[PDB]
RNA sequence: GGUGAAAUAUUGAAGACUAACUACUGCGAAAGCAUUUGCCAAGGACGUUUUCAUUAAUCAAGAACGAAAAUAAACUAUGCCGACUAGGGAUCGGGUGGUGUUUUUUUAAUGACCCACUCGGCACCUUACGAGAAAUCAAAGUCUUUGGGUUCUGGGGGGAGUAUGGUCGCAAGGCUGAAACUUAAAGGAAUU
């Protein structure tokens, strides 16, 4: 499998760790 | 005192003894004071002038255009619109013209119509804020506002 | 030299339309389109159903009394194939073969300006 | 270039960049040359060309106002109005003016 | 290598191995020396006044008619400029791109194009004051510069 | 052509227009060469309105040796304004009598093709399409001074 | 792997070339980098020529076609039009025989 | 020093109403502001007097214009093909 | 190619080469002492002129600005060198 | 209308491609940019016996621009500037000479074309003695007989463009950017 349709779903887990910069920030 | 574009109160020049009534037009996207705007059917596509559709061009953009001439005023005067005309049918005087939403209202050769926009675009293009310029508006216009949910009632 | 007229012979992919108008259009008369002849629908783009149907219209030509229809075959649409049709050729074959004279062939297929996007997408019609 | 023939009547000529200047210097009748912009006041470009057939000047109009006018005869100020008397001795005698 | 370009152009001078010469021009120093300093009282620039003197004279090159320049004669005679002749038209040409995104503030290239002409501009009065030929303090402000070089 | 006045079973028709085909445009115009698009508009003097077309072709010389070689820009510009010129000045006056009185004997082809071949002649370059769009009205006493 | 030169379809220094508007199935796909095959074929098959100069009037005329340049797309190329997958060396020369 | 950093002439409406809306008023803020080029005297004495209205800071010289700015996409459209169709009544 | 004598080369290769590609950037041009048949006075007019050489009384035209060598006007009496 | 297969026009509003023209060809920093006429300029090859005189080459940080919906498979997958080692048919634009072909108005002058040259590139092809794993490349050559200047980056592959913060933007989103722990294979060209 390549890295680079791969490198869309990782930007996604940083999607969810943004909205913790809120509630706590 | 009450509106949104201001108003060019264009004086006439009394053609029947020494008199000069001042007359009212809508506002000009650009018209300084001392404008020799002139008005006639023989007078030639100026911006501000006026003078019969059919009596000038297709795509021509004029204001205050009225389904009658010599109304003094109808459509195409709110601050900032315009009208286009699409269609020139000399045949039985017949200006096709196009309004703000896409009408076809197609009326008169000898209809009035004055070259220009109505001098105040992009007036609903800035977010007012304050609903207390919202209220200072009204204060010359009328009560249509505040308004309220018939689920509150 | 007898009564002249022309059509605007239509012949786009999958189907075909053989009619008569006067010269302008406006003024048609004898409609029969390529298919009361044949429950098909997929048969309807070969020689077989094109020589049927210049068949249908020149009887009916010879029951009023125009016989010159001038024909200007179509490719297919402006923005479509605009290759011509399985039965708009066999068509010019099929009034020869029946009786029909011509007063001139000219050809007026619609040419695409490479715009008004085609139905298909960036791969188009794929399987 | 139009713009550096006006750049030796600047490097020598005697005009008179103003409204009074050039009232006085046609009033003595020196002055032969005048060039008015098309974007200020007709009526002041008029004027200059009722008094152009009194004094006897030869009248151009200048693409652009007075402070495009005012760029040309090498300020950073507004004038619209050069009545030249004595040239800076070239072809602006009789050029397109 | 033309610098902010990829373009490699040999298009240039290519002045004679003849150091000497014309031994074929009448005249002699005075009259080309009298001549520099009538297109300099004109306002033609060594550029346009070195090329007139090629055609519409018989001056092939300053050299080879004198031991100065077209620059180094009109210092000497008084009638030369306040700055260089490409620093002048460099800013001349940086206003018609200014004062053009004024009238086409949407120029992407052309605003691109203003700024290597301006960044061109600094790199010369970087070595200008450099040199000592002009005020060392030289803000470049091509605000005051549309009204400074007209 | 379009319908004017009806006599008894016999209707004259006046000219209103001139299409072509696509098989002729689609046959001049080939790969390798350049075509040109002229637009131009021309009125008469009996109330009467029409639009009139120009499409340009290039062609060889002695000797030829390359199958190919384009334009410069500077050649285009020229031309165009050319063809508009000497139809705008020849139509006007005696409505659409005068526009075929030199279109049909082809007057337009000839002159433009001699004027540039003093440099780059070009071969072809025809009037296309062109329809008028809007007449008069109708009194008969206009309408007879163009009758056979 | 570097075994092409021309790698997809003719490109060499630009890098935005508009396409061509497939025939069959509308595939819109650059014109330099998908194919353009003209098709000259007449208003009928390719048989009675005989039979068409006996139906009309006039001698012959002048033959008319229907000449269109029918633009595909790579795929539509190597299966509704000509394939013949050629080999490694014999894919370098340019030439449609 | 400078008194904000990215808020400038809207700081006035403090923390009120929405972030994104306070962003485009600053935009024809200044256009109305801004002692805009008076295309007549040559000097800029143009003063947004009441939406439209643009005087003349010598004589006396009111000039219509836009509501904040003086002409903005349509304005300007308009104006160019009526100017040019304006010498095609003598052409 | 091998060896060659690239001190004393042929006429050939020397004027079939450009100014700066040559051994010496010399001056491949010309001058010319170009004249009107009315005026004593010669104009010497440059290969690659560009600016209309006029004379000393009344103003003519000798060579017209080309992209390269300034082309003649129909004919007058030039003079190399 | 359509899938392998059942189930016109008398005239015009508006915009697309700016059709065809439109290609191993052009211009632009890159991204990009497909008509046309005119204004407004600009930038480039060539042209130069015009002027200055090293003004400079390459570049952390910083600065302007950026398909499409600050980013790609943005890629010539190939850093820029300089030199030199290569020929050819080409081609684009420019320059020289040709009383040559030819234009017919009258040899003219000119002009187009044809011929070699030619610079600036755009490429491709045949060899490469060289280089390169090979494929291939006048550059990936002038690299163990190793050094013209210089920017940035990589060091098994994952983790990972992820954690952390920092920092830029109205925003998505980016920039930057780990570590632990894990295994002896991953990868490239070519070949069967």
């Amino acid at each position: 499998m390549r890295a680079k349709w791969r490198k869309k779903r990782t930007r996604r887990l940083k999607r969810k760790r943004r909205k913790v910069r809120a509630r706590s920030k | 005192s009450g509106r949104g574009a201001p108003l060019a109160k264009v004086v006439f020049r009394d053609p029947y003894k020494y008199r000069l009534r001042e007359e009212i037009f809508i506002a000009n996207e650009g018209v300084h004071t001392g404008q020799f705007i002139y008005a006639g059917k023989k007078a030639s596509l100026n911006v501000g002038n006026v003078l019969p559709l059919g009596s000038v061009p297709e795509g021509t953009i004029v204001s205050n255009v009225e389904e009658k001439p010599g109304d003094r005023g109808a459509l195409a005067r709110a601050s900032g619109n315009y009208v286009i005309i699409i269609g020139h049918n000399p045949d039985e005087n017949k200006t096709r013209v196009r309004l703000p939403s896409g009408a076809k209202k197609v009326i008169s050769s000898d209809a009035r119509g004055v070259i220009g926009v109505i001098a105040g675009g992009g007036r609903v293009d800035k977010p007012l804020l304050k609903a207390g310029r919202a209220f200072h508006k009204y204060r010359l216009k009328r009560n249509s506002w505040p308004k309220t949910r018939g689920v509150a009632m | 030299s007898q009564v002249f007229g022309v059509a605007r012979i239509y012949a786009s992919f999958n189907d075909t339309f053989v009619h008569v108008t006067d010269l302008s259009g406006k003024e048609t008369i004898a409609r029969v389109t390529g298919g009361m002849k044949v429950k098909a629908d997929r048969d309807e783009s070969s020689p077989y159903a094109a020589m049927l149907a210049a068949q249908d219209v020149a009887a009916k030509c010879k029951e009023v009394g125009i016989t010159a229809v001038h024909v200007k075959i179509r490719a297919t649409g402006g923005t479509r194939t605009k290759t011509p049709g399985p039965g708009g050729q066999a068509a010019l074959r099929a009034l020869a073969r029946s009786g029909l004279r011509i007063g001139r062939i000219e050809d007026v297929t619609p040419v695409p300006s490479d715009s008004t996007r085609k139905k298909g997408g960036r791969r188009g019609r794929r399987l | 270039s139009i713009n550096q023939k006006l750049a030796l009547v600047i490097k020598s000529g005697k005009y008179t960049l103003g409204y009074k200047s050039t009232v006085k210097s046609l009033r003595q009748g020196k002055s032969k040359l005048i060039i008015i912009a098309a974007n200020t006041p007709v009526l002041r470009k008029s004027e200059l060309e009722y008094y152009a057939m009194l004094s006897k000047t030869k009248v151009y109009y200048f693409q652009g106002g007075n402070n495009e006018l005012g760029t040309a005869v090498g300020k950073l100020f507004r004038v619209g109005v050069v009545s030249i008397l004595e040239a800076g001795d070239s072809d602006i005698l009789t050029t397109l003016a | 290598g033309r610098m902010h370009s990829a373009g490699k152009g040999i298009s240039s001078s290519a002045i004679p191995y003849s150091r000497n010469a014309p031994a074929w021009f009448k005249l002699s120093s005075e009259s080309v020396i009298e001549q520099i300093v009538k297109y300099a009282r004109k306002g033609l620039t060594p550029s346009q006044i070195g090329v007139l003197l090629r055609d519409a004279h018989g001056v092939t090159q300053a050299r080879v008619i004198t031991g100065n320049k077209i620059m180094r004669i009109l210092k000497s005679n008084g009638l030369a400029p306040e700055i260089p002749e490409d620093l002048y038209y460099l800013i001349k040409k940086a206003v018609s791109v200014r004062k053009h995104l004024e009238r086409n503030r949407k120029d992407k290239d052309a605003k691109f194009r203003l700024i290597l002409i301006e960044s061109r501009i600094h790199r010369l009065a970087r070595y200008y004051r450099t040199v000592a030929v002009l005020p060392p303090n030289w803000k470049y402000e091509s605000a005051t510069a549309s009204a400074l070089v007209n | 052509l379009r319908v004017d006045e009806v006599q008894g079973k016999n209707l004259l028709t006046n000219f209103h227009g001139m299409d072509f085909t696509t098989d002729k445009l689609r046959s001049m115009v080939r790969k390798w060469q350049t075509l040109i698009e002229a637009n131009v508009t021309v009125k008469t003097s009996d109330d009467y309105v029409l639009r009139i077309f120009a499409i340009a072709f290039t062609r060889k010389q002695a000797n030829q040796v390359k199958r190919h070689s384009y334009a410069q820009s500077s050649h285009i510009r020229a031309i165009r304004k050319v063809i508009s010129e000497i139809l705008t000045k020849e139509v006007q006056g005696s409505t659409l009598a005068q526009l075929t009185s030199k279109l049909i004997p082809e007057v337009i082809n000839k002159e433009i093709e001699n004027a540039t071949k003093d440099i780059f002649p070009l071969q072809n370059i025809h009037v296309r399409k062109v329809k008028l769009l809007k007449q008069p009205k109708f009194d008969v006493g206009a309408l007879m001074a163009l009758h056979g | 792997p570097k075994k092409r030169a021309s790698n997809g379809r003719n490109k060499k220094g630009r890098g935005h070339v508009k396409p061509v508007r497939c025939v069959n199935c509308s595939k819109s796909i650059p014109k330099d980098k998908a194919i353009k095959r003209m098709a000259i074929r007449n208003i009928v098959e390719a048989a009675a020529v005989r039979d068409l100069s006996e139906a009309s009037v006039y001698p012959e005329y002048a033959l008319p076609k229907t000449y269109n340049k029918l633009h595909y797309c790579v795929s539509c190329a190597i299966h509704a039009r000509i394939v013949r997958v050629r080999s490694r060396e014999d894919r370098k020369n340019r030439a449609p025989p | 020093a400078k008194r904000t950093k990215k808020v400038g002439i809207t700081g006035k409406y403090g923390v009120r109403y929405g972030s994104s809306l306070r962003r485009q008023v600053k935009k024809l803020e200044i256009q109305q502001h801004a002692r805009y080029d008076c295309s007549f005297c040559g000097k800029k004495t143009v003063k947004r007097g009441a939406a439209g209205i643009w005087t003349c800071s010598c004589c006396k010289k009111t000039v219509a214009g836009g509501a904040y700015t003086v002409s903005t996409a349509a304005a300007a459209t308009v104006r160019s093909t009526i100017r040019r169709l304006r010498e095609m009544v003598e052409a | 190619v091998l060896v060659q004598d690239l001190l004393h080369p042929t006429a050939a290769s020397e004027a079939r080469k450009h100014k700066l590609k040559t051994l010496v950037q010399g001056p491949r041009s010309y001058f010319l002492d170009v004249k009107c048949p009315g005026c004593l006075n010669i104009t010497t007019v440059f290969s690659h002129a560009q600016t209309a050489v006029t004379c000393e009384s009344c103003s003519t035209i000798l060579c017209t600005p080309t992209g390269g060598k300034a082309k003649l006007s129909e004919g007058t009496s030039f003079r190399r060198k």
